[PDB]
Formats: C-alpha cells, structure tokens, sequence
C-alpha cells in the first residue's frame, strides 16, 4: 500500500514543477501582453 | 514612427504567439497527468 502511495505520487511533485514553470510563464506573459498592448491603436492612428 | 510601431507590435505579437502555445501544451500535458494521477491514487487508496 505505502509502495503503491508513493508511485502515485511523483506525478504530484511533476505537477508541482510545471505548475512553478507555469508561474513564471504567465508573469513574463501578461508583461508582454501588456507591452504588445498599445502599440495596435497606435499603428491603426498612424495610418488613418 | 509608423515602421517603428509595426516592427514592435509584429515581434511582440509573435513572442506572444509563442509564450501562448507553450502555456497551452503544457496544460494539455499537465491535465493529462493529473487524469492519471487521480486513477493511480484511487488505485492506491483501494490497494492500502
């Protein structure tokens, strides 16, 4: 029972690790979100 | 200005094309773990 408990588990810390990758990922995301952001209108009232 | 303000809207947008597809494949991969950790877990439960 203990063996197969711990077999199981591994995929938790696995997830545990994506999930910190996950972090920081849509940190740096949103600030190029928001950087890409601005820059749209900007070209539309360039050109109009 | 024009040029400038589609170079950086064209390269961010493509970084955020990028960052995007990396944070859904990971989901898909993340989501397809936990699905097996949940059966191995009842597994276990039923096992202990």
């Amino acid at each position: 029972l203990e063996k197969a408990r711990e077999d199981l588990a591994q995929i938790q810390a696995y997830i545990k690790n994506l999930k910190d990758v996950y972090t920081k990922q849509m940190e740096e995301k949103n600030e190029l979100e928001m950087k890409a952001a601005k820059t749209k209108k900007k070209i539309n009232t360039a050109r109009t | 200005t024009i040029n400038q303000m589609e170079i950086s809207l064209k390269e961010e947008e493509i970084q955020l094309n990028e960052a995007t597809e990396k944070t859904n494949q990971l989901l898909a991969n993340l989501d397809k773990e936990s699905k097996k950790a949940n059966q191995k877990g009842e597994e276990v439960a039923a096992t202990n």
